């Protein structure tokens, strides 16, 4: 978001928020199966074993 | 060149129930005293930014505020 401020003494000014692009894992959910329709999700939990980083 | 400095200036205050009061003449037995602030022009706020880490400052804005006038008055 943007915020434009005006102040009781008189100063204005613009302040600019923004997020990391870390944000973007918070927007990506990890299906159940990634390669079906949401329609039908099996098998039910998306399971993975093997060294953490792949 | 000789001369005296007499000017015209004539000061009358008109009450809230629309009494007259002559502050130069004292007809009504009062006068204006030798102390007068915010007659000429009226306060002004002047409002600046700094520009960033550069020289100087902007201009923002100013505004007139209220005439804040004291003044006495000699009773006889």
């Amino acid at each position: 978001h943007y915020d434009i401020v005006r102040t009781k003494e008189g100063d204005v000014y613009m302040e600019v928020v923004f997020k990391h692009d870390y944000e973007e894992l918070k927007h990506i959910y990890v299906w159940a199966n990634p390669f079906l329709r949401p329609e039908f999700q099996f098998p039910k939990l998306w399971v993975m074993f093997g060294p953490a980083k792949w | 060149a000789s001369r005296l400095l007499d000017p015209d200036t004539l000061v009358e205050l008109e009450g809230v129930n629309g009494e007259w009061f002559d502050l130069t003449n004292g007809t009504e037995g009062i006068y204006l005293a030798t102390e007068v602030t915010g007659l000429l022009d009226p306060p002004v706020k002047a409002t600046y930014e700094e520009p960033g880490n550069f020289p100087g400052a902007r201009y923002l804005n100013h505004r007139v505020l209220r005439r804040d006038l004291v003044f006495g008055v000699e009773i006889l």
